[PDB]
RNA sequence: GUGAAGAGGGAAACAACCCAGACCGCCAGCUAAGGUCCCAAAGUCAUGGUUAAGUGGGAAACGAUGUGGGAAGGCCCAGACAGCCAGGAUGUUGGCUUAGAAGCAGCCAUCAUUUAAAGAAAGCGUAAUAGCUCACUGGUCGAGUCGGCCUGCGCGGAAGAU
RNA sequence: GAUGUCGGCUCAUCACAUCCUGGGGCUGAAGUAGGUCCCAAGGGUAUGGCUGUUCGCCAUUUAAAGUGGUACGCGAGCUGG
């Protein structure tokens, strides 16, 4: 699981480690995990934009009073 | 299979402290002697280690001998201390220890700069003799392996650092 | 290698098998190799299989061979279309079918006969299994 | 591996241990000095005639220090001598190049007596029967 | 179960002669080294002493099937046993021929007509006098071990503890 | 040494060991027998 | 040597015999003597690992069905097209 | 048979496949094949078996010291399973061969000796002895193990223009 | 009721089953040298002649003169040689 892309240049598939996606921008590992589970284009873009992860143990929604959930 | 059935029966005055799956072996005259059993589950009883299956793995008897081996290794680690006399065959290479630094040559223009972990010490009788001292059976071979990385006992004329099991079998020169 | 001496006619239909064999048990030997399932053999394997067994067994006992390529099979040349009479003659075929024993032995010691029969199976285009006769 | 071997074989004429080729290469590979071995080898051969093959069995220690037993000649040498054969057939039993009586084997057995391990003068003889058989010699009762 | 009788048969066999033996000698080695041994095996059959090198599985099982005197405490660890049922002086002499080429401390014990014979006493048995002195030494051995020996041991433990 | 497929035993001290999903022949008599695939 | 048990065939025809082989059972028959051929069902893997020794055919058999015993030897065997599993075996009274 | 001359459901869109034969309208229910964590409607199912490959959910020849269950059966505390150490011997260094010929360069021998014990050697190596493990014996060692067969699961073999 | 080519200029791009450095294993490899060689798309990979030439022959450079595909790349780019 190396998050495959081919933006437009140089022979090869191009890639990105499993290690970047948690070590740098740590939100992205969850974002592109729930993404493929949502319908077509537009309604999944409105579903998707309701999630935020931030960097981690530094969330900013103190004032909304979040209800804790254990999974 | 005889050593996958082995009950260990740990010696007296070794304190064997179990968090279930991590076992940390403590006692007199040594430091850092441990196992995390991960393919197999180990119950200690009073001193009689018992080997069986762990959740989420499939191999059976395969890792159960391994977990037995590793706990006993550690128990040997803290009691007596495992063997220590290391040596090298071959001219102009050496394995001379000097403090924290093992001074050797490979014909290289930079220092090879092989150094001892902060968890061991050593000293030297001669420039081709190393005696390493400590109580973890893993670590003494663990610095020895970086010393052997580029200095392995070769299968023809045999030169390298010589410790434990060694691969040299003798080989012949091109035929006359 | 085993083949028919002469034949009634020069050209015959390719055929197929209905899904059973009748020499499924060993009856010439006291052990043998069974085909598992089905397919075609190009007579090249009969030769290679006897050769494979004789280099391993040599002058200890006899071999009995049970496949013979009684049927002609044509290939249609690349320059000639279909619907134009049958092609030039290409290979002679023995048809193996489910349970057909291929090779049988007795004279050779059984464990040496087992090694010899593993070897013939590498020359064959499909997986096979060794069969023993017993008392009955 | 420690590099200790018990009971290393060597077979060389009593007068031929001054050169290295009758010794062959194998002592040399295990660190036995051919000159030192030649002073050790002449010390038990002085009463044997030169060119007559001397049995020598060597034990070697880890540091290639060595100890040596030199023996009176083989039963095989004497069994060839006593039947009047120069050399054997190279086939035991099936090829015959002579025959030898039991009373001759018994005289061999006694010449071999300190080397022999046997509990019986009968036992000692029983050992050299199969040596006679190897050289194409019939042991007749 | 065994498939063969050989491993069970030799246990009964060794207890049978070794309970009988007028002298036997009990020793330790785990690799005796053959040169010395082959020649003492020779010399034992010259004296009419019989010699076995024999397993602890076998020895423990020997104790189990047949009752033993004075030999069952020296069975612990790797053990050779040389033993004679006739000419008892030879069993102990064979060890004094072996001692010339070996450790004379390698003896644990001996037994004599069912009496336990200690590592020190057996050296005296191995002397082998001619016959008037021999029969008189064999009796000296037995008389000593029955009742003198008891008093000997009870002194040998006391000295070690004794402090000044 | 060649990579190959299908493993057979070149000497009595080829241990033959499955690291991940690939069988390596690892030997401790001679290093010559070190076949990468079985 | 070998001591077995057997049941008498409740239904015969293709459908019953397939329902044996679906469940790792197979059929058999015992002929000879002055008396009728006796049709029985057997278990496949009870007898497959007995018949690994030759005495199942060479030496006489204990076979119990309804407390009746007649003494028997095994005869020739029928095997599946692509499995060595026993499709049907014949037996003779001995 | 189906499409041709038929909707819908399932398959990712898939003329002919699996289910079914659409009068029309039904913001009513069940059921088929197929599904049941989310795309997507329902089982992260209850009870028991097994496995490391994203196998599952991509296929063969072929192959081994990959791993479990089962019954029948040998071994089985009278010591297994079979590794490590130590001994590895007497004739003997068999015979021939050869510099010399030593189990192992080749071919013939396939035996004998005190023995509780050691194949005139199972495997390596050596231009070839040499050096080495090995059973057996006797230390360690104190309980399960494997061949035949039925049975779950693995493996590398399985690299191409976006 | 239209997928239209060779040869020659221009311009490329993707698969690595790599011409090569780079880390490492074997060798009947001592080291050199040769044989065996896994990892690996990252990057470089020559020019004049003759002929309408793919391919041929010849002269020559450089450590070197690659493998596969593209309506057998490319006239809604170039030219009928």
């Amino acid at each position: 699981k190396v998050y495959y892309h081919h933006t437009g240049h140089i022979g090869g598939i191009k890639q990105a480690t499993f290690e970047e996606m948690i070590a740098r921008r740590p939100e992205r590992v969850i974002e592109i995990a729930v993404k493929g589970m949502l319908p077509k284009g537009p309604l999944g873009r409105a579903m998707f934009r309701k999630l935020k992860v931030y960097a981690g143990n530094e969330h900013n929604h103190a004032a909304q009073q979040p209800q804790v959930l254990d999974i | 299979s005889r050593v996958a059935k082995a009950p260990v029966v740990v010696p007296a005055g070794v304190d064997v402290k179990i968090n279930g799956q991590v076992i940390t072996i403590k006692g007199k005259n040594g430091e850092l002697t441990r196992t995390l059993n991960d393919a197999v589950e180990v119950k200690h009883a009073d001193n009689t280690l018992t080997f069986g299956p762990r959740d989420g793995y499939a191999d059976g008897w395969a890792q159960a001998g391994t977990a037995r081996a590793l706990l006993n290794s550690m128990v040997i680690g803290v009691t007596e201390g495992f063997t220590k006399k290391l040596q090298l065959v071959g001219v102009g290479y050496r394995a001379a220890v000097k403090g924290n630094v093992i001074n050797l040559s490979l014909g290289f223009s930079h220092p090879v700069d092989h150094q001892l972990p902060a968890g061991i010490t050593a000293e030297c009788p001669t420039q081709t003799e190393i005696v390493l001292k400590g109580a973890d059976k893993q670590v003494i071979g663990q610095v020895a392996a970086d010393l052997r990385a580029y200095r392995r006992p070769e299968p023809y004329k045999g030169k390298g650092v010589r410790y434990a099991d060694e691969v040299v079998r003798t080989k012949e020169a091109k035929k006359k | 290698m085993l083949q028919p001496k002469r034949t009634k006619f020069r050209k015959m239909h390719k055929g197929r098998n209905r899904g059973l064999a009748q020499g499924t048990d060993v009856s010439f030997g006291s052990f043998g190799l069974k085909a598992v399932g089905r397919g075609r053999l190009t007579a090249r394997q009969i030769e290679a299989a006897r050769r494979a067994m004789t280099r391993a067994v040599k002058r200890q006992g006899k071999i009995w061979i049970r496949v013979f390529p009684d049927k002609p099979i044509t290939e249609k040349p690349l320059a000639v279309r279909m619907g134009k009479g049958k092609g030039n003659v290409e290979y002679w075929v023995a048809l193996i079918q489910p349970g057909k024993v291929l090779y049988e032995m007795d004279g050779v010691p059984e464990e040496l006969a087992r090694e010899a029969f593993k070897l013939a199976a590498a020359k064959l285009p499909i997986k096979t299994t060794f069969v023993t006769k017993t008392v009955m | 591996a420690k590099k200790v071997q018990a009971y290393v074989k060597l077979q060389v004429a009593a007068g031929m241990a001054n050169p290295s080729p009758p010794v062959g290469p194998a002592l040399g590979q295990q660190g036995v000095n051919i000159m030192e071995f030649c002073k050790a080898f002449n010390a038990k051969t002085d009463s044997i005639e030169k060119g007559l093959p001397i049995p020598v069995v060597i034990t070697v220690y880890a540091d290639r220090s060595f100890t040596f037993v030199t023996k009176t000649p083989p039963a095989a040498v004497l069994l060839k001598k006593a039947a009047g054969i120069k050399s054997g057939s190279g086939k035991p039993n099936k090829d015959k190049v002579g025959k030898i009586s039991r009373a001759q084997l018994q005289e061999i057995a006694q010449t071999k007596a300190a080397d022999m391990t046997g509990a019986d003068i009968e036992a000692m003889t029983r050992s050299i029967e199969g040596t006679a058989r190897s050289m194409g010699l019939v042991v007749e009762d | 179960a065994l498939n063969l009788q050989d491993k069970q048969a030799i246990v009964a066999e060794v207890s049978e002669v070794a309970k009988g033996a007028l002298s036997a000698v009990v020793a330790d080695s785990r690799g005796v080294t053959v040169d010395k041994m082959t020649e003492l095996r020779k010399a034992g059959r010259e004296a009419g002493v019989y010699m076995r090198v024999v397993r602890n599985t076998l020895l423990r099982r020997a104790v189990e099937g047949t009752p033993f005197e004075c030999l069952k405490d020296a069975f612990v660890g790797p053990t050779l046993i040389a033993y004679s049922m006739e000419h008892p002086g030879a069993a102990a002499r064979l060890f004094k021929e072996f001692a010339k080429a070996n450790a004379k401390f390698e003896v644990k014990a001996a037994a004599f007509e069912g009496e336990l014979i200690p590592a020190s006493q057996i050296d005296r048995l191995a002397t082998l006098p001619t016959y008037e002195e021999a029969i008189a030494r064999l009796m000296a051995t037995m008389k000593e071990a029955s009742a003198g020996k008891l008093v000997r041991t009870l002194a040998a433990v006391r000295d070690a503890k004794e402090a000044a | 040494m060649k990579v190959r497929a299908s493993v057979k035993k070149l000497c009595r001290n080829c241990k033959i060991v499955k690291r991940d999903g690939v069988i390596r022949v690892i030997c401790s008599a001679e290093p010559k027998h070190k076949q990468r695939q079985g | 040597m070998f001591t077995i048990n057997a049941e008498v065939r409740k239904e015969q025809g293709k459908g019953a015999s397939r329902r044996l082989r679906a469940a790792n059972k197979f059929p058999a028959i015992i002929y000879g003597g002055k008396e009728a051929p006796l049709a029985i069902e057997l278990d496949h893997d009870k007898v497959m690992n007995m018949q690994a020794k030759a005495e199942f055919y060479s030496e006489v058999l204990t076979i119990v069905v309804d407390g009746k015993e007649i003494k028997v030897k095994a005869q020739d065997v029928q095997r599946h097209p692509y499995k060595p599993k026993l499709q049907h075996i014949d037996f003779v009274r001995a």
